[PDB]
């Protein structure tokens, strides 16, 4: 899953 | 086996790194499995290329930037002979033309070992015994994204249907007790930034809470 920073 | 394991304060565990907007948690959580093995083999810890693995193993069933699997990047990794640095195979989280280098490679693998499935007592031994292992669960819900401290507990999490890589690096406990509190130690690919750290204590022998036995695996170096 993605959801970065 | 041991009360508890960390694995980073043997030298195991290279930074947390940074996967953006692309789907190539798989290959993260394969590259920190592989970073562990291979600094148990040699004593030198080399951050591994994530984007050898999204560019070049289609063949083997990955979907890079949409999806994949580590046993997948392992079979990979033994079919080809070899595994690129990060320095010299850089990340942009982008699907891109495979250049995979033979005089680059600073890794190698003859297969990989699978815990058994939904087995905590299983992953426990894996851990203790060989290093960080890779693992899937499920990240699916807002509470895993605003995570910050605690012990990580959601109703919502599935043990069977789930949609991320990750890499557990060791297991602990609160408290003196080292028979109830416990948690997984894991490391995610959100950047530093990301929950405490960039790592997360997933609570441990709760009925395998969000998969994380489910589909666990290692290289074998
Ligand atoms: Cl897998
Ligand atoms: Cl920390």
């Amino acid at each position: 899953a993605v959801a970065e920073k | 086996l041991p009360k508890s394991v960390d694995w980073r304060k043997k030298g195991y565990v290279t930074p947390v790194k940074n996967q953006k907007q692309c789907g190539s948690a798989w290959a993260f959580s394969a590259t920190g499995a592989l970073e562990g093995q291979m600094f148990r083999k040699t004593g030198k810890l080399v951050s591994l290329s994530e984007q050898n693995l999204v560019d070049c193993s289609r063949p083997q069933g990955n979907q890079g930037c949409n999806g994949g699997f580590m046993a997948r990047a392992f079979q990979y990794v033994k079919e080809n002979g070899g595994l690129d640095s990060e320095e010299s195979y850089p990340y942009v989280a982008v699907d891109e033309i495979c250049k995979y280098r033979p005089e680059n490679s600073v890794a190698q693998d003859t297969g990989f070992t699978v815990v058994a499935p939904g087995k905590e007592k299983a992953l426990m031994k894996a851990v203790a015994t060989v290093g960080p292992i890779s693992v899937a669960m499920d990240a699916g819900h807002s509470s895993f994204q605003f995570y910050k401290s605690g012990i990580y507990f959601e109703p919502d999490c599935s043990s069977k249907n789930l949609d991320h890589g990750v890499l557990v690096v060791g297991y602990g406990f609160e408290g003196a007790n080292s028979q109830n509190s416990k948690y997984w130690l894991v490391k995610n690919s959100w950047g530093p930034e990301w929950g405490s750290n960039g790592y997360v204590k997933i609570a441990k022998d709760k009925n395998n809470h969000c998969g994380i036995a489910t589909a666990a695996s290692y290289p074998n170096v």
